[PDB]
RNA sequence: UGAACGCACAUUGCGCCCCUUGGUAUUCCAGGGGGCAUGCCUGUUUGAGCGUCAUUU
RNA sequence: ACCAUCGAAAGGGAAUCCUUCCGGAACCUGGAUAUGGAUUCUUCACACUGAAUGUGGAGAAAAUCCACAGGAAGGAAUAGUUUUCAUGCCAGGUCGUA
């Protein structure tokens, strides 16, 4: 329960949450099909993608950890048929 | 100026050596290995010579591993292969156990198997000249290969290799065993057929 | 828990319907203390008991059971930012939403819920310059509110 | 003189100029890609590719008339010098286990994925009317279909060209989500754009008298067969998946190999009257095509 | 085990160097933003066409604001990807430079 | 120093690479430590050559 | 596009005088930087940006210094670009020296 604010614009719903004592604020775009630009390196993007999963890996494990989590989480396959979410 | 300097002098050597192949005249034991297996005849004889590859390091490594842990723990029939080998398969044709045997064409001492055609044809065995030895490697495991020999067929295989060898003979043996005995390498060039063959 | 935010929501129990997205408010609601009996959870191969609230889009609502309370999605998304549970009669289904200002604020600071040349001859070159700029600067930022300012009149004509 | 220190980004230096080069050259290799690919057709042809094609299609068109026959022999209730009276349902799930089991007269919901037929085959003239009616035609494409009684023996004729099985709740609104198209109107001419699904407007413009005003109530009219089925089903148009394997570098050449040698356990096909129609985890599968 | 033990741990450790130049967060979203902003802040059709017209880094806003009656109209956004694309760009491509930013009023530089 | 090996040498001259320390120190200066010859062999990695080939399910 | 390196204490060569120490006074070279002014309505003046490329002068065979054609690139709203304009800071090893 860290969540301290929401905001829903038009490019998607920005999140700002209390993570040990520091403001952290993310956009989740909209549920809806992609439209993928041929313009764009995705060369980039999956390097730039490759780092933050590390670095997400290891906040999540200290995260839990320090909170008496088990990690990582077991999944749910029964309810994860159903809509497949954080729940 | 000297632009020379563009070729380094193992490529100037390595171009000299090609113009000289096909403007020498050549002796008729070295020609006939100009006259090869077409695309046709050669891409049929690589599908049967490929299901009788031999087992590389790692597998035959595995396959004796699997037996031995087995035996440690608490009748087989003959296998079959590709024979290759200098040696081995010319001691296989002088005995007259090679079914077919496939020559390559481009071997650097040439003179390793300037003898093999004919003592293919005086020993009764059919035989090919194959473009490419390092082609033969790959059906063999090996870098390059000199020659390759098929002495056991599996009994599926018998009738394919039966109508590969009738193949071979019909559009190998009998189409260049005029034409195999001539000397080869005469080509003119255009400076000079021009100022030879038109005057 | 060490925030109100954190608190809110705790004895309800919200019915999300199927037009509301229950992938951006499931999270706002649990991370609340809230309970959540999706309607798009019952397609695969509950009776709605202890449900208090519900979060619909649609034009017009069919059953309107009574005790529930009915509530259109921003009233959640108003109730995170300011953490006090504003009334819910602003936010019904079938009329206007309130604005839904950003946490944030504007970038100018203009506010939507509102109702020496003498002396200028002894700087030196840079510095004039710099006033200028600076000048320039200001005068830039009330223009651009001003004309925030305009426009809401003139909307409010009519 | 009452300053803050900061961090300051400068900005990149000739962005845009980029960004038109790399629009130019990504339209420039797909034309250039198309003209090889139609530049392709005029290659000679050896007689092997002929007299495989005419083997190939001439099994197939036996295997056809054969189940066509028995299921008219069905159909007629004639069932008296036929191999099997019974419509079998084979489930195939992965260490590989197979059900057979009797099929019901219940409907049920279906996700049909349009994979590669048969090779050498020409596909004859009643399976490609099955599938053209599907509207599947390209391949790595998936459709919703309701199976009933009469559908059957249809998915008995289309066998080899398909791959069928009951899709999960999550798989729908995933596939639905993420892979969304429609038939849509350009700017004010130009009506063939094939064009996503990013707002509810369009669906309530073009569904709303139905009751459909945005994508859930489609997933919804989907995932339970309702009255609207059909009027969702035929405006969500075929979807776009993904190919398990895309590209042939040793590593993606491998992996086809690896890929095709699970194929054979996978997708079977008995080449028979009485064939079973073959059923998938359609769940996995759309996890590799999503 | 992968990535399945404590990186950090108890560790307090800086990275405080002369040259270490952190990129300097992103600016939050605006009241303009939002899905369903006060009308005022809707452009009129001329600033529409010029806002279109102007160059991609010659733009001031990256986007033009909307204004929707309800959470079901709001359509998925188109220039998402390429978004993120220009972040990780400038990320590793754009010079960063320390400044130190003015914060005076002008009315302290005219001479006394 | 010498077969004498970073380059020269009738000079006790001139360089390059890596690590580390000290003085206002991200840039400057200095100190300390370790390296940089040729022919040949086996292997590793990186290459050149329209030299020989194969390349439609 | 074209060849290492050696070869001058009388050749070319950055800088000290009343030639090294002392006192006073002064230059040369290299480097990081700050201030003022200029770059005049906002964008390279009547100090005064200048890439590849091609030339000229001094040296006079080479080292070394400078300049010219050329038009690449860059420059503005809480410090725009340049700093051949001025001032401000630091350092200068080895061998010979009767």
């Amino acid at each position: 329960r860290l969540v301290r604010k929401v905001f829903v614009s038009i490019k998607g719903v920005y999140y700002q949450a209390n993570i040990k004592g520091e403001e952290v604020r993310w956009l989740v775009p909209f549920k809806f099909p992609e439209n993928i630009p041929s313009d764009v390196d995705f060369r980039i993007m999956l390097t730039f993608l490759e780092f933050y999963s590390t670095l997400l890996h290891f906040v999540l494990y200290k995260l839990y950890t320090d909170s008496g989590l088990i990690y990582p989480p077991k999944l749910d396959l029964k309810k994860d048929k159903i809509i497949s979410g954080l729940s | 100026l000297s632009r020379y300097v563009k070729w380094p002098e193992y490529v100037r050597v390595q171009r000299q050596k090609k113009i000289l192949s096909i403007r020498l005249k050549v002796p008729p034991t070295i020609a006939q290995f100009q006259y090869t297996l077409d695309r046709n005849t050669a891409a049929e004889t690589f599908k049967l010579f490929n299901k009788y590859r031999p087992e590389t390091a790692a597998e035959k490594k595995e396959r004796l591993t699997k037996e031995a842990a087995a035996v440690a723990e608490g009748a087989s029939p003959k296998p079959y292969a590709v024979k290759y080998g200098l040696n081995h398969v010319v001691a296989l044709i002088e005995n007259k156990k090679a079914k077919l045997v496939l020559i390559a064409n481009d071997v650097d001492p040439i003179e390793l198997v300037v003898f093999l055609p004919a003592l293919c044809k005086k020993m009764g065995v059919p035989y090919a000249i194959v473009k490419g030895k390092a082609r033969l490697g790959t059906l063999v495991n090996q870098k390059t290969s000199a020659v390759a020999a098929l002495t056991e067929v599996r009994a599926e295989d018998e009738a394919a290799l039966a109508k590969l060898v009738s193949t071979i003979d019909a559009n190998f043996a009998d189409k260049y065993d005029e034409v195999k005995k001539h000397w080869g390498g005469g080509i003119l060039g255009n400076k000079a057929q021009a100022k030879m063959d038109k005057r | 828990y060490d925030s109100p935010v954190a608190s809110l929501f705790s004895a309800f129990v919200f019915y999300v319907s199927r037009e509301v997205p229950i992938d951006i408010l499931e999270f706002l609601i649990l991370s609340c203390g809230g309970n959540v009996i999706s309607e798009a959870a019952m397609d695969q191969i509950i009776d709605m008991s202890k449900v208090t609230h519900q979060i619909v889009d649609r034009p017009v609502l069919k059953n309107k059971v009574a005790g529930r309370t009915y509530i259109q999605p921003q009233w959640i998304f108003d109730c995170i930012n300011k953490g006090e549970l504003v009334p819910a009669n602003k936010y019904l289904p079938g009329e206007a939403l309130p604005p839904h200002l950003s946490p944030w604020g504007d970038a100018i600071g203009y506010d939507p819920t509102a109702p020496k040349k003498l002396k200028m001859i002894m700087m030196s070159n840079k510095q004039k310059k710099l006033y200028k700029k600076m000048k320039y600067s200001n005068a830039k930022k009330e223009e651009q509110a001003e004309n925030l300012k305009k426009k809401k009149k003139q909307i409010a004509k009519q | 003189l009452n300053s803050n220190p900061e961090i300051l980004l400068r900005k990149r230096r000739n962005a845009d100029r980029t960004r038109i080069e790399r629009q130019e050259l990504a339209k420039k290799k797909r034309e250039e890609q198309i003209k090889k690919k139609r530049s392709n057709k005029n290659k000679f042809v050896r007689a092997e590719s002929i007299v495989a094609k005419t083997l190939a299609t001439s099994r197939e068109k036996e295997r056809i008339k054969r189940v066509s026959i028995l299921e008219d022999k069905k159909a007629k209730n004639e069932t008296q010098h036929i191999a099997s009276g019974k419509d079998f349902i084979l489930k195939i799930t992965e260490g590989l286990i197979r059900e057979k089991t009797t099929y019901d007269g219940k409907p049920a919901l279906l996700f049909i994925v349009r994979v590669r037929g048969p090779l050498a085959v020409n596909i004859p003239n009643k399976a490609f009317k099955i599938l053209s009616l599907l509207r599947l035609v390209e391949t790595n494409t998936g459709v919703f279909v309701k199976l009933t009684k009469n559908v059957y023996p249809l998915l008995k004729v289309i066998a080899p060209y398909v791959v069928i099985g009951k899709p999960s709740l999550s798989s729908i609104r995933s596939l639905i989500q993420k892979r969304g198209r429609i038939i849509y109107k350009g700017e004010n001419e130009a009506e063939p754009h094939e064009i996503v699904l990013n707002d509810n407007n369009i669906v309530e413009e073009q569904l709303g008298d139905h009751g459909i005003i945005c994508v859930e109530d489609i997933i919804h009219e989907i995932a339970t067969m309702g009255e609207s089925f059909s009027v969702c089903n035929f405006f969500l148009q075929p979807f776009k998946l993904n190919r398990e394997v895309s590209g042939f570098g040793s590593l993606n050449r491998l992996r086809k190999i690896k890929q095709r040698e699970a194929e054979s356990r996978t997708r079977q096909f008995s080449n028979a009257a009485t064939a079973p129609v073959i059923e998938v985890d359609i769940d996995s599968l759309l996890a590799k095509l999503n | 085990e992968n990535y399945q033990y404590d990186l950090w741990g108890d560790s307090t450790e800086t990275n405080d160097h002369v040259m270490h130049l952190r990129a300097p967060k992103l600016p939050p979203p605006t009241n303009e933003e939002s899905y369903n902003p006060p009308e005022e802040y809707l452009l009129s059709p001329e600033e529409k066409e010029a806002w279109e017209n102007t160059e991609y880094s010659e733009r001031e806003r990256n986007f033009i604001p909307q204004k929707y009656s309800a959470l079901r109209k709001v359509p998925g956004y188109g220039e998402s990807i390429r978004e993120r694309f220009e972040r990780s760009l400038d990320l590793y491509l754009a010079p960063r430079v320390r400044k130190n930013k003015l914060n005076i009023d002008p009315n302290s530089l005219i001479p006394e």
